[PDB]
RNA sequence: GACAGCAGGACGGUGGCCAUGGAAGUCGGAAUCCGCUAAGGAGUGUGUAACAACUCACCUGCCGAAUCAACUAGCCCUGA
């Protein structure tokens, strides 16, 4: 299962920030949902671990 | 606030020889030649220096968005100069669970054919870009190396591979399966 | 941090550098890559007796001795100065024996 | 030849080695009972109890449990009677007054490691170190 | 000489202290001083169940001129 490769796959699919209003996956450092459908809010939450 | 003449400084090394016919940039080097078309950008391009090959990218007036634009030309000319000297190399370790993933190169380095992909029966035939080669690397478990000149084409190929390997209707925090980009680098090392 | 505060923030280093300014001929230009372990005491303890080793930010020390010089010379320790982690044991002792003891006497010795 | 350096096995209050540990002395080495039963049997009688150093410094086909301590064990040593508790006796608080000189008499066999001068060094360091002793010498 | 970026560290009296279930700053508790300095928080955390590399706080080099934080109102967008 190779935990370094697990770190790589979790880097590509786990540690993202999810916006509470637009529900889009963004980036681990991002502050704002880039979508027009909510309008660039600063309302986020981290993506849930197992 | 309608600024004036922002200018970026692009050094050019000794091996490569640049030649522009307008906003169309044509670069020659050891690893093939290269060109792009910057027509829609409306920025003064000029070069100065007898065999020193300094390039300046100059935009007058503008807006804040266009002062943001004037650095992007500098960065793309930097990436073209890195490519035409060295070339870009993407190293991808395939991460597989209880099912293996078989990856073959079907014809001449262009076509990539992915199999067995979580036990799916569907053979996944993916067509890469023109101007880029792909090889299963040696001395490492299921590492796949893509080599090319234009970084947009090479990384679009890598994106096509990692979006060909995408898990449907499951958790994607479990089922961490796919072919992902692990390392970005140059063709010739130590440079 | 309000300039001097007469406390130990900014112009106490700019009291020590400029008040240990009239006791020496020969800043010595000791520089080490890392001192995180007991290397700190390896700098001071072996060179005690005449134990000094004081220099803060080289960014602080750009116009510092220039504006508060009044010593004419020893500003020929100019732009060869800033660069590199330099500790400055400014001394008053005999000849090169100081540098000789340091030619190795902290990191492997 | 068959010699090895220290491991610092302590945090115990008895002697001999926290149990009858003079039988499992053999193992992944070739040592022998040379200082597990005589010098520790005197060292408990000399500097009895209170979890000092006592490391294993094997030199030639034999053990060597020669004790080389430093501070905070040598300032927990500031006592005149150990009326033992054997466990759990209300966490017995030996916060005891020390005499006027912990400066030249309780520091001289302990020094060469404070990395300073003498008078501004070890003397002033042990006063900041003593967190079980503090009853104000004055 | 900030601001982010690259480079260096991130101690010692001191395996300090509550414990001996670990704790040698890393689940928890009281606290908390000082020295060396360029600065280290009797240590933000990563991670070995624990020992350890490691980072953060804090500090120094290359750098070059504006940068950061709140708050307000015009247009536009979300709300629709
Ligand atoms: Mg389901
Ligand atoms: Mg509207």
């Amino acid at each position: 299962i190779e935990p370094s490769l697990r770190q790589l796959a979790q880097k590509y699919n786990c540690d993202k920030m999810i916006c509470r209003k637009c529900y889009a996956r963004l980036h681990p450092r991002a502050v704002n949902c880039r979508k027009k459908k909510c309008g660039h809010t600063n309302n986020l939450r981290p993506k849930k671990k197992v | 606030m309608k600024t004036i003449l922002s200018n970026q400084t692009v050094d050019i090394p000794e091996n490569v020889d640049i030649t522009l016919k307008g906003r169309t940039v044509i670069v020659k080097g050891p690893r093939g030649t290269l060109r792009r078309d910057f027509n829609h950008i409306n920025v003064e391009l000029s070069l100065l220096g007898k065999k020193k090959k300094r390039l300046r990218v100059d935009k007058w007036w503008g807006n804040r968005k266009e002062l943001a634009t004037v650095r992007t030309i500098c960065s793309h000319v930097q990436n073209m100069i890195k490519g035409v000297t060295l070339g870009f190399r993407y190293k991808m370790r395939s991460v597989y669970a209880h099912f293996p993933i078989n990856v073959v190169i079907q014809e001449n380095g262009s076509l990539v054919e992915i199999r067995n992909f979580l036990g799916e029966k569907y053979i996944r035939r993916v067509r890469m870009r023109p101007g880029v080669a792909c090889s299963v690397s040696q001395a490492q478990k299921d590492e796949l190396i893509l080599e090319g000149n234009d970084i947009e084409l090479v990384s679009n190929s890598a994106a096509l591979i990692q979006q060909a390997t995408t898990v449907k209707n499951k958790d994607i925090r479990k089922f961490l399966d796919g072919i992902y980009v692990s390392e970005k680098g140059t063709v010739q090392q130590a440079d | 941090m309000p300039r001097e505060d007469r406390a130990t923030w900014k112009s106490n280093y700019f009291l020590k550098i400029i008040q240990l300014l009239d006791d020496y001929p020969k800043c010595f230009i000791v520089g080490a890559d890392n001192v995180g372990s007991k290397q700190m005491q390896q700098i001071r303890m072996s060179l005690r007796g005449k134990a000094v080793v004081l220099m803060g930010k080289n960014t602080m020390m750009r116009k510092a001795i220039r504006g508060h010089l009044e010593n004419n010379p020893a500003l020929e320790k100019l732009l060869p100065h800033i660069r590199g982690n330099v500790g400055f044991v400014f001394t008053k002792e005999d000849l090169t024996e100081i540098r000789d003891m340091l030619l190795a006497n902290k990191v492997p010795a | 030849p068959n010699e090895i350096k220290v491991v610092y096995l302590r945090c115990t209050g008895g002697e001999v080695g926290a149990t009858s540990a003079l039988a499992p002395k053999i193992g992944p080495l070739g040592l022998s009972p040379k200082k597990v039963g005589d010098d520790i049997a005197k060292a408990t009688g000399d500097w009895k109890g209170l979890r000092i150093t006592v490391k294993l410094t094997i030199q030639n086909r034999q053990a060597q449990i020669e004790v080389v301590p430093s501070a905070s064990a040598l300032i927990i040593k500031a006592l005149k009677e150990p009326p033992r508790d054997r466990k759990k006796q209300k966490n017995i608080k030996h916060s005891g007054n020390i005499t006027f000189d912990e400066i030249v008499n309780i520091a001289r066999q302990m020094r060469h490691r404070s990395l300073a001068r003498e008078l501004s060094g070890t003397i002033k360091e042990i006063l900041g170190t003593a967190q079980s002793v503090g009853c104000n010498v004055d």
